[PDB]
């Protein structure tokens, strides 16, 4: 296992720090020697090693979130898949959130929320990258070009909150292939 | 035949076995099976308090994307029920019963065609955009008021034509878009949009778990009578049932008016909505009553309707 894992580190890597980095802490937990030398023999650990690595970085970040904060951004799809920018204000999630609600219920027992309340829940959403601005260029290269866009007045605050015209990170139709199908809302990360 | 409709009106679990057995052939789709058992029988259209007669039939469209099941429909009305016309409409006056002459006096008779041949039944009309502007306003002239008529050669003459029209669409790019309204991917005017009592609305796609049972159903029924089509019961009471439940005639209470009312502005909450889906709705909550056999309707059979047009 070791060999078959070391070869995987030949294809996607190819660099053996990132290895070398591995066996760090797959040495260091061990208590006993014969513990070690089962490590080595398992290598069970580069497994959840390579979880954590692995946990937070898009996929873990989905699978962390409720009920309302998928559907909130399934929503936000299926509005985004209609323009041909795929740009989308709130005003048109909400709509469509509102829409897709009126659905389940027909279909049929779920608590609608209300406006002033989906901020908050919109807050973290795009603090979890989940969303960009449409024309935000994130970190400057070097410092000057940093401070002359501190200097520079923003026009997308003097907008109100509602509609700073958010774009997508993650396409609606990857959401089909991470959600499983024993949810609920299946049904509408396809169209 | 009378010891059949006893034991079929004396259980509990009847509408049920109905919605699945009034199109065995087609998987799925319990929405546009209940619309076009609920449109086979009608119901209160009698006089009104004035003298004038009201339209007391129930109007089903059909539309969605291409390939579908949704002729199988229209092949089967036609192959079971007997008062049932059925048109291409993209080949067809003829429809609203067009005037032919006679050389005795030179004088005109009125044939029926698609639009008068049926009595208390269902004219079933394929492919309804493709058709012009003259039979769909003669269509719109004939449904306003429960009558047609036709002037020609001096004479004007009108008569009562009972009819359900069984209307099957297509979008005008076919692939029905989740983006917009129904009018603009319909493409016809208000008017004739209008006067329905429900549209059916099919989208498919990629769902595997419905998909493998489709096609399997599909290749299961490609064999020399296969008994998976079968149904719960056959269509020997079926006939006979329909018949019964035509001529029961029920009525409404004080409850189901109270639950009516705050429907109806639970509908109109949703917005074109106005009295015409209101009276759709009414005339189908009398044909659930004759279908479940039970005359003073209660408000819980009229939430099943309340639902079905919450499902549309």
């Amino acid at each position: 296992n070791l060999n078959r894992h070391i070869r995987m580190n030949f294809e996607t890597f190819r660099s053996l720090p990132t290895l070398k980095n591995s066996i760090i802490p797959l040495v260091a937990t061990s208590k006993n020697f014969g513990s070690l030398c089962t490590a080595i023999k398992s290598c069970s650990f580069l497994d959840i090693y390579n979880k954590n690595q692995l946990s937070n970085n898009l996929t873990g970040r989905l699978q962390s979130l409720s009920d309302l904060e998928l559907a909130i951004l399934i929503s936000a799809a299926r509005v985004a898949l209609r323009a041909k920018d795929g740009s989308f204000n709130f005003n048109l999630a909400y709509a469509e959130y509102e829409k897709m609600i009126k659905a389940i219920n027909s279909r049929i027992t779920i608590k609608l929320w209300l406006k002033k309340d989906v901020k908050n829940v919109w807050e973290n959403l795009v603090q979890l990258d989940f969303f960009t601005e449409k024309s935000a260029v994130g970190l400057r290269d070097n410092a000057t070009a940093a401070f002359y866009a501190s200097n520079y007045q923003f026009q997308g605050t003097m907008i109100p909150f509602d509609l700073r015209s958010y774009q997508m990170q993650i396409i609606l139709q990857e959401l089909r292939r991470i959600i499983p199908k024993s949810n609920m809302y299946y049904s509408w990360t396809q169209l | 035949e009378i010891n059949e409709l006893k034991e079929m009106v004396k259980d509990e679990h009847i509408y049920d076995k109905l919605v699945r057995s009034i199109a065995p052939a087609v998987f799925g789709h319990e929405a546009v099976k209940k619309g076009i058992l609920l449109q086979m029988l009608g119901g209160v259209h009698k006089s009104t308090v004035e003298g004038i007669k009201l339209r007391g039939d129930i109007n089903i469209c059909v539309v969605g994307d291409p390939s579908t099941s949704k002729s199988q429909f229209l092949k089967y009305v036609v192959g079971f029920a007997p008062r049932s016309v059925y048109t291409s409409g993209k080949a067809s006056a003829g429809l609203t019963a067009a005037v032919v002459r006679d050389e005795e006096g030179g004088d005109y008779t009125i044939e029926a065609g698609a639009l008068m041949l049926a009595d208390n039944g269902i004219c079933c009309i394929d492919e309804f955009d493709k058709m012009d502007i003259s039979d769909q306003v003669a269509i719109h002239e004939a449904m306003e008021q429960q009558t047609i008529s036709i002037a020609k050669a001096g004479i004007h003459a009108t008569l009562n034509a009972r009819t359900s029209i069984l209307a099957a669409a297509n979008p005008v790019g076919g692939r029905y878009n989740r983006k917009l309204s129904l009018r603009g991917n319909l493409n016809m005017t208000a008017p004739i949009m209008s006067r329905f009592d429900l549209f059916f609305v099919i989208l498919d796609d990629c769902n595997e778990k419905i998909d493998t049972e489709l096609a399997s159903h599909i290749v299961d029924l490609h064999m020399k009578r296969d008994e998976a089509i079968e149904p719960p019961f056959s269509a020997e009471q079926l006939r006979r049932y329909i018949k019964y439940a035509r001529t029961f005639k029920p009525i409404l209470t004080k409850e189901a008016r109270s639950y009516l009312v705050e429907k109806y502005k639970e509908l109109r909450k949703d917005d074109r909505i106005t009295v015409r889906q209101l009276e759709s709705m009414i005339r189908l909550s009398e044909a659930i009553a004759r279908a479940n056999c039970v005359d003073e309707i209660t408000p819980s059979f009229i939430a099943e309707a309340y639902d079905l047009l919450r499902q549309s």
